[PDB]
Protein backbone atom coordinates (compact mmCIF):
# COMPACT_ATOMS: atom_id res chain seq x y z
CA UNK A 1 0.00 0.00 0.00
CA UNK A 2 1.46 3.26 -1.25
CA UNK A 3 1.09 6.66 -0.30
CA UNK A 4 1.22 9.83 -1.27
CA UNK A 5 4.48 11.00 -0.22
CA UNK A 6 5.58 7.46 -2.16
CA UNK A 7 4.33 8.72 -4.94
CA UNK A 8 6.08 11.92 -4.81
CA UNK A 9 9.14 10.53 -3.86
CA UNK A 10 8.90 8.43 -6.95
CA UNK A 11 8.87 11.28 -9.02
CA UNK A 12 11.62 12.96 -6.92
CA UNK A 13 13.77 10.66 -8.21
CA UNK A 14 12.81 10.74 -11.99
CA UNK A 15 11.02 6.73 -11.33
CA UNK A 16 8.24 7.71 -12.99
CA UNK A 17 8.87 9.78 -15.89
CA UNK A 18 6.28 8.78 -18.21
CA UNK A 19 3.86 9.85 -16.46
CA UNK A 20 -0.40 9.97 -18.22
CA UNK A 21 -3.21 12.15 -16.54
CA UNK A 22 -6.98 11.79 -16.46
CA UNK A 23 -8.52 14.95 -15.60
CA UNK A 24 -12.41 15.68 -15.55
CA UNK A 25 -14.46 18.91 -14.34
CA UNK A 26 -13.18 18.64 -11.06
CA UNK A 27 -10.38 20.15 -12.13
CA UNK A 28 -12.24 23.38 -13.76
CA UNK A 29 -14.54 24.18 -11.13
CA UNK A 30 -11.89 26.25 -9.03
CA UNK A 31 -11.81 28.22 -12.16
CA UNK A 32 -15.61 29.57 -12.03
CA UNK A 33 -16.80 27.30 -14.32
CA UNK A 34 -19.71 26.68 -13.45
CA UNK A 35 -21.99 23.04 -12.77
CA UNK A 36 -24.97 23.53 -14.74
CA UNK A 37 -27.35 20.80 -13.09
CA UNK A 38 -27.39 23.18 -9.76
CA UNK A 39 -28.90 26.66 -9.05
CA UNK A 40 -26.84 29.56 -8.89
CA UNK A 41 -25.56 30.73 -11.69
CA UNK A 42 -26.17 32.68 -14.78
CA UNK A 43 -25.88 29.89 -16.95
CA UNK A 44 -27.93 27.73 -14.92
CA UNK A 45 -30.66 31.06 -15.48
CA UNK A 46 -29.46 30.94 -19.01
CA UNK A 47 -30.63 27.46 -19.58
CA UNK A 48 -33.61 27.30 -17.20
CA UNK A 49 -36.04 28.95 -19.96
CA UNK A 50 -35.33 25.90 -21.88
CA UNK A 51 -37.20 22.93 -20.91
CA UNK A 52 -34.72 20.33 -20.58
CA UNK A 53 -35.90 17.02 -19.46
CA UNK A 54 -32.48 16.39 -17.60
CA UNK A 55 -28.99 18.45 -17.62
CA UNK A 56 -27.64 15.52 -19.64
CA UNK A 57 -29.69 16.10 -22.71
CA UNK A 58 -27.35 19.23 -23.56
CA UNK A 59 -24.54 16.50 -24.76
CA UNK A 60 -27.54 14.19 -26.84
CA UNK A 61 -28.14 14.34 -30.32
CA UNK A 62 -32.14 14.27 -30.02
CA UNK A 63 -31.89 17.00 -27.89
CA UNK A 64 -29.67 18.91 -29.75
CA UNK A 65 -31.88 18.54 -33.38
CA UNK A 66 -34.90 19.51 -31.48
CA UNK A 67 -33.75 22.46 -30.37
CA UNK A 68 -29.72 23.46 -30.23
CA UNK A 69 -30.14 26.87 -28.58
CA UNK A 70 -29.20 25.26 -25.07
CA UNK A 71 -26.27 23.87 -26.07
CA UNK A 72 -25.16 27.04 -27.74
CA UNK A 73 -26.06 28.97 -24.19
CA UNK A 74 -23.33 26.39 -22.66
CA UNK A 75 -21.39 26.84 -25.98
CA UNK A 76 -21.34 30.57 -26.12
CA UNK A 77 -20.32 30.20 -21.75
CA UNK A 78 -17.51 27.86 -22.39
CA UNK A 79 -16.05 29.55 -25.90
CA UNK A 80 -12.07 30.72 -24.84
CA UNK A 81 -11.58 34.05 -23.68
CA UNK A 82 -14.12 34.18 -20.38
CA UNK A 83 -12.07 31.42 -18.32
CA UNK A 84 -8.44 31.18 -17.28
CA UNK A 85 -6.58 27.76 -15.86
CA UNK A 86 -6.20 26.94 -12.64
CA UNK A 87 -3.36 25.65 -10.28
CA UNK A 88 -4.46 21.73 -11.10
CA UNK A 89 -3.80 22.71 -14.75
CA UNK A 90 -0.33 24.63 -13.90
CA UNK A 91 0.93 21.73 -12.31
CA UNK A 92 0.40 19.56 -15.18
CA UNK A 93 2.26 22.41 -17.05
CA UNK A 94 5.06 22.26 -14.22
CA UNK A 95 5.21 18.27 -15.19
CA UNK A 96 4.98 19.02 -18.82
CA UNK A 97 7.98 21.12 -18.59
CA UNK A 98 10.02 18.92 -16.15
CA UNK A 99 10.05 15.82 -19.11
CA UNK A 100 7.92 14.08 -17.03
CA UNK A 101 4.32 14.04 -18.70
CA UNK A 102 3.86 11.38 -21.82
CA UNK A 103 0.08 12.62 -22.75
CA UNK A 104 -3.12 14.33 -20.95
CA UNK A 105 -6.22 13.15 -21.24
CA UNK A 106 -9.34 15.46 -20.43
CA UNK A 107 -12.91 14.97 -20.53
CA UNK A 108 -13.50 18.47 -20.09
CA UNK A 109 -14.28 20.80 -23.13
CA UNK A 110 -13.43 23.96 -21.61
CA UNK A 111 -9.79 24.05 -23.33
CA UNK A 112 -8.21 25.38 -20.48
CA UNK A 113 -5.13 23.08 -20.60
CA UNK A 114 -4.16 24.64 -24.07
CA UNK A 115 -4.44 28.16 -22.45
CA UNK A 116 -2.43 26.56 -19.70
CA UNK A 117 0.72 26.43 -22.24
CA UNK A 118 0.65 22.39 -22.91
CA UNK A 119 1.44 21.60 -26.33
CA UNK A 120 -1.48 19.87 -28.57
CA UNK A 121 0.71 16.96 -29.21
CA UNK A 122 0.83 16.07 -25.72
CA UNK A 123 -2.91 16.60 -25.12
CA UNK A 124 -5.79 14.60 -26.30
CA UNK A 125 -9.26 16.25 -25.89
CA UNK A 126 -11.37 13.14 -25.71
CA UNK A 127 -14.04 14.38 -25.72
CA UNK A 128 -14.04 17.06 -28.20
CA UNK A 129 -13.04 20.69 -28.01
CA UNK A 130 -14.74 23.87 -29.47
CA UNK A 131 -11.93 25.03 -32.08
CA UNK A 132 -13.45 23.32 -34.74
CA UNK A 133 -17.02 22.65 -36.09
CA UNK A 134 -18.95 20.66 -38.83
CA UNK A 135 -21.95 21.17 -40.65
CA UNK A 136 -24.38 18.21 -39.47
CA UNK A 137 -25.56 18.57 -42.84
CA UNK A 138 -23.02 18.25 -45.47
CA UNK A 139 -19.99 17.30 -43.28
CA UNK A 140 -18.17 20.78 -43.97
CA UNK A 141 -16.05 21.36 -41.83
CA UNK A 142 -15.69 24.93 -39.89
CA UNK A 143 -12.61 26.49 -37.43
CA UNK A 144 -14.51 27.54 -34.06
CA UNK A 145 -13.61 30.88 -35.21
CA UNK A 146 -16.08 30.82 -37.72
CA UNK A 147 -19.01 30.80 -36.00
CA UNK A 148 -17.97 32.75 -32.81
CA UNK A 149 -20.32 36.06 -33.92
CA UNK A 150 -23.43 33.69 -33.82
CA UNK A 151 -22.86 32.10 -30.83
CA UNK A 152 -22.03 35.10 -28.82
CA UNK A 153 -24.74 37.24 -30.55
CA UNK A 154 -27.21 33.90 -29.45
CA UNK A 155 -27.86 32.78 -33.50
CA UNK A 156 -27.86 29.48 -34.06
CA UNK A 157 -24.80 28.90 -36.40
CA UNK A 158 -25.91 27.94 -39.46
CA UNK A 159 -23.75 26.51 -42.97
CA UNK A 160 -23.23 29.21 -45.68
CA UNK A 161 -23.61 26.16 -48.19
CA UNK A 162 -26.30 23.90 -46.99
CA UNK A 163 -27.82 26.29 -44.44
CA UNK A 164 -27.54 23.47 -42.03
CA UNK A 165 -26.20 23.54 -38.37
CA UNK A 166 -23.57 24.09 -37.47
CA UNK A 167 -22.43 21.70 -34.23
CA UNK A 168 -18.81 22.37 -32.73
CA UNK A 169 -16.95 19.15 -32.62
CA UNK A 170 -18.06 18.33 -29.12
CA UNK A 171 -18.30 14.51 -28.36
CA UNK A 172 -21.92 13.83 -27.69
CA UNK A 173 -23.45 10.98 -25.97
CA UNK A 174 -24.05 7.91 -28.86
CA UNK A 175 -21.04 9.31 -31.42
CA UNK A 176 -17.58 7.87 -30.78
CA UNK A 177 -14.61 9.77 -29.75
CA UNK A 178 -12.26 11.26 -31.61
CA UNK A 179 -9.64 9.92 -33.61
CA UNK A 180 -6.80 11.23 -30.94
CA UNK A 181 -8.12 8.77 -28.55
CA UNK A 182 -6.54 5.76 -30.11
CA UNK A 183 -3.36 6.81 -28.81
CA UNK A 184 -4.36 4.90 -25.70
CA UNK A 185 -3.31 1.60 -27.44
CA UNK A 186 0.71 3.49 -27.27
CA UNK A 187 0.45 5.61 -24.37
CA UNK A 188 -0.90 3.35 -21.35
CA UNK A 189 1.28 0.19 -22.33
CA UNK A 190 3.86 2.90 -22.01
CA UNK A 191 2.56 4.71 -19.02
CA UNK A 192 5.10 4.20 -15.21
CA UNK A 193 2.40 6.77 -13.38
CA UNK A 194 -1.13 6.79 -13.88
CA UNK A 195 -2.67 10.47 -12.09
CA UNK A 196 -6.62 10.56 -11.98
CA UNK A 197 -7.44 14.39 -11.07
CA UNK A 198 -11.31 15.90 -10.63
CA UNK A 199 -13.33 12.87 -12.24
CA UNK A 200 -15.75 10.32 -11.29
CA UNK A 201 -15.27 7.85 -14.14
CA UNK A 202 -19.04 7.71 -14.98
CA UNK A 203 -18.51 8.52 -19.23
CA UNK A 204 -17.39 5.32 -21.42
CA UNK A 205 -14.87 4.47 -22.87
CA UNK A 206 -12.70 6.70 -21.40
CA UNK A 207 -13.89 5.78 -17.92
CA UNK A 208 -11.75 1.77 -18.62
CA UNK A 209 -8.68 3.85 -19.40
CA UNK A 210 -7.39 3.79 -15.59
CA UNK A 211 -7.37 -0.52 -16.27
CA UNK A 212 -5.07 0.03 -19.43
CA UNK A 213 -2.22 0.54 -17.56
CA UNK A 214 0.51 -2.64 -16.63
CA UNK A 215 0.05 -4.35 -13.55
CA UNK A 216 2.65 -2.66 -11.68
CA UNK A 217 1.91 1.20 -12.64
CA UNK A 218 1.07 2.94 -9.37
CA UNK A 219 -2.42 4.64 -9.49
CA UNK A 220 -2.77 8.22 -8.10
CA UNK A 221 -6.48 9.29 -7.31
CA UNK A 222 -7.04 13.30 -5.89
CA UNK A 223 -10.96 13.55 -6.10
CA UNK A 224 -13.46 13.42 -3.25
CA UNK A 225 -14.52 10.17 -3.70
CA UNK A 226 -13.01 6.72 -4.22
CA UNK A 227 -14.51 6.18 -8.12
CA UNK A 228 -14.67 3.92 -11.23
CA UNK A 229 -13.02 0.77 -11.86
CA UNK A 230 -10.48 2.01 -8.95
CA UNK A 231 -13.23 0.80 -6.29
CA UNK A 232 -14.32 -2.61 -7.71
CA UNK A 233 -10.88 -3.65 -8.99
CA UNK A 234 -8.43 -1.68 -6.94
CA UNK A 235 -4.67 -2.76 -7.35
CA UNK A 236 -1.87 -2.97 -4.90
CA UNK A 237 -0.12 0.22 -5.96
CA UNK A 238 -3.49 2.23 -5.64
CA UNK A 239 -3.25 5.62 -4.02
CA UNK A 240 -6.33 7.25 -3.27
CA UNK A 241 -6.12 11.21 -2.05
CA UNK A 242 -9.63 11.74 -1.42
CA UNK A 243 -10.75 15.69 -0.42
CA UNK A 244 -10.92 18.68 -2.73
CA UNK A 245 -8.98 18.43 -5.74
CA UNK A 246 -6.80 21.73 -5.47
CA UNK A 247 -5.94 20.69 -2.08
CA UNK A 248 -4.38 17.53 -3.19
CA UNK A 249 -2.51 18.67 -5.73
CA UNK A 250 -1.09 21.51 -3.34
CA UNK A 251 -0.42 18.93 -1.20
CA UNK A 252 1.50 16.73 -3.50
CA UNK A 253 3.69 19.85 -5.14
CA UNK A 254 4.93 21.13 -1.14
CA UNK A 255 5.99 16.69 -1.38
CA UNK A 256 7.40 17.82 -4.76
CA UNK A 257 9.35 20.56 -3.67
CA UNK A 258 7.64 22.58 -6.33
CA UNK A 259 5.27 25.37 -4.68
CA UNK A 260 7.68 27.87 -5.20
CA UNK A 261 8.51 27.08 -8.52
CA UNK A 262 4.67 26.40 -9.24
CA UNK A 263 3.89 29.76 -7.96
CA UNK A 264 6.50 31.83 -10.55
CA UNK A 265 4.76 30.22 -13.13
CA UNK A 266 1.19 31.10 -12.68
CA UNK A 267 1.60 34.76 -12.01
CA UNK A 268 3.64 34.85 -15.57
CA UNK A 269 1.07 32.95 -16.87
CA UNK A 270 -1.94 34.37 -15.48
CA UNK A 271 -0.99 37.73 -16.09
CA UNK A 272 0.34 36.85 -19.80
CA UNK A 273 -3.66 36.13 -20.32
CA UNK A 274 -4.63 40.15 -19.43
CA UNK B 1 -8.57 -1.09 -28.87
CA UNK B 2 -10.59 -4.02 -27.61
CA UNK B 3 -14.59 -2.86 -28.47
CA UNK B 4 -13.69 1.21 -27.40
CA UNK B 5 -16.75 2.24 -28.51
CA UNK B 6 -19.64 5.71 -28.03
CA UNK B 7 -19.93 7.86 -25.44
CA UNK B 8 -21.64 6.20 -23.01
CA UNK B 9 -23.00 6.78 -19.82
CA UNK B 10 -22.26 4.22 -16.57
CA UNK B 11 -23.60 2.71 -13.65
CA UNK B 12 -22.96 1.29 -9.81
CA UNK B 13 -23.38 4.02 -7.88
CA UNK B 14 -25.74 5.72 -5.78
ZN1 LIG C 1 -23.57 22.33 -44.75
Amino acid sequence: KLSLQDVAELIRARACQRVVVMVGAGISTPSGIPDFRSPGSGLYSNLQQYDLPYPEAIFELPFFFHNPKPFFTLAKELYPGNYKPNVTHYFLRLLHDKGLLLRLYTQNIDGLERVSGIPASKLVEAHGTFASATCTVCQRPFPGEDIRADVMADRVPRCPVCTGVVKPDIVFFGEPLPQRFLLHVVDFPMADLLLILGTSLEVEPFASLTEAVRSSVPRLLINRDLVGPLAWHPRSRDVAQLGDVVHGVESLVELLGWTEEMRDLVQRETGKLD
Amino acid sequence: GISYGRKKRRQRRR
